[PDB]
């Protein structure tokens, strides 16, 4: 019964390509 | 700190800021600055500038001492990888083309993990062998290779929000019982020993996140981000929101 997380406010950080 | 002489290293300031100082000097193509990295030990941020657009790349220090964006090469020290990346964007938006140098007078933000490392290790040599003084101070600097990572992990373990044997019915009774205020949590370990539950109230109902590590011993939620300790996590859902239906605020009792 544990809660998800929202997918929508993460903190997002970049990446490398 | 390697980085402390670098001009464009500002420590521990958040995103907001380091935005704010980008914004300050300029917003140019391949504008740049450094700081530390709140999830990890020892590492960094490269926060960006192209098209008036942040980007923000954390540079995570390596077993061997070496610091590496993920899936980049590595650099032996902050002032290599950023002379590297100023001729090969090498994965980067742009190279990066112009410092954006801390004002006059202003020196590099100091850390709150980094202070409260500094006290335990202290106090941890101060009762352990009895030393005071200069005599204190000598013996920090030998005795903080191992135990200086060894507090770190173990720095939620002494905190007041973190309960040692608790499980979700225990956890649940006394979180209703006080103020009822937004925010108010805890951290809890779990049966399969390298998990934790990190249970709060919001507005109405107690919510319970899951914790895991990923060996390479990284903690994180699932689909969340990834931290090193259980405290630099804490502390980073305490400002920003990441994920939480609400940010963390105020503990419980020890
Ligand atoms: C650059 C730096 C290091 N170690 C950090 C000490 O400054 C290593 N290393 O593996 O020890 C290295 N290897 O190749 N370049 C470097």
């Amino acid at each position: 019964l544990y809660n998800e997380l929202n997918l929508g406010r993460r903190e997002e950080y970049d990446v490398l390509d | 700190d390697p980085a402390a002489h670098l001009p464009f290293f500002y420590g521990s300031i958040s995103r907001a800021e380091a935005e704010e100082h980008l914004k300050l000097a300029g917003m140019a193509d391949g504008l740049f600055l450094l700081r530390q990295c709140l999830r990890s030990l020892g590492g960094y941020v490269l926060s960006l500038v192209h098209d008036v657009r942040f980007h923000h790349f954390p540079i995570e220090r390596q077993l061997n001492g070496t610091y590496a964006i993920a899936g980049g090469k590595a650099h032996c020290g902050p002032a290599e990888l950023c002379e590297f990346y100023s001729r090969d964007p090498d994965g980067l938006p742009c190279n990066l083309r112009k410092p954006c140098n801390r004002p006059s007078g202003l020196e590099p933000q100091p850390g709150v993990f980094d202070s409260l490392r500094d006290a335990m290790v202290r106090d941890y040599v101060r009762q352990t062998w009895k030393l005071e003084g200069e005599a204190l101070e000598q013996a920090i600097i030998s005795q903080a290779p191992q135990v200086e990572k060894l507090i770190a992990t173990t720095a939620h373990e002494r905190m007041p929000w973190y309960h040692s044997s608790l499980t979700r019915e225990e956890a649940e009774r006394k979180l209703y019982s006080g103020a009822q205020t937004d925010g108010k949590f805890l951290l809890r370990p779990r049966k399969e020993q390298g998990t934790y539950a990190l249970s709060l109230i919001y507005g109405k109902t107690v919510y319970h996140y899951l914790i895991s590590q990923d060996k390479a011993g990284k903690y994180c939620i699932p689909e969340g981000t990834k931290f090193d300790t259980l405290w630099q996590l804490v502390e980073y859902l305490k400002l920003k929101a990441d994920g939480l239906i609400y940010c963390l605020k105020e503990a419980c009792p020890n």
